[PDB]
């Protein structure tokens, strides 16, 4: 019944762990945030 | 003997270059020189509120994030121009020379 077709236990495991990086395309974000907030935010060459 | 003593670490300078000012490009990716601070990036309207004595701002990692325009006092955010890695997908030169 839920997206990703994970078990009740797997969603619990995923909700408990906080992922700092979560790699995906991030260039679209750019500014308008309170601050850039990163872990280079790509800008310093680390992805 | 004449000794000229100054510090270049104070952002709101009021003294020193016979440079010829031009317009502000804003959104398009450009090179810039703001009171001796130079670089490449995209200048956009900022929502940040600078104090009367603050010319420059910095991000979490102490690099320049935003500037105060020397003539208009508009606060502009500086986002570096888009860049990234290039990866080459090759079937192998013994099969085909097509590349993604
Ligand atoms: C600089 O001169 C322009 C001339 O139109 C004026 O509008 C602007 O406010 C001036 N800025 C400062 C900081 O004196």
């Amino acid at each position: 019944s839920k997206p990703s077709k994970r078990s009740p236990i797997e969603d619990l495991l995923f909700n408990k762990v906080t992922l700092a990086d979560a790699g995906f395309i991030k260039q679209y974000g750019d500014c308008l945030g309170d601050i850039a907030a990163r872990c280079a935010q790509k800008f310093n060459g680390l992805t | 003997v004449v000794v000229l003593s100054f510090e270049l670490l104070h952002a709101p300078a009021t003294v020193c270059g016979p440079k010829k000012s031009t317009n502000l490009v804003k959104n398009k990716c450009v090179n810039f020189n703001f009171n001796g601070l130079t670089g490449t990036g995209v200048l956009t309207k900022s929502n940040k509120k600078f104090l009367p004595f603050q010319q420059f701002g910095r991000d979490i990692v102490d690099t320049t994030d935003a500037v105060r325009d020397p003539q208009t006092l508009e606060i502009l955010d500086i986002t570096p121009c888009s860049f990234g890695g290039v990866s080459v997908i090759t079937p192998g030169t013994n099969t085909s020379n097509q590349v993604a």
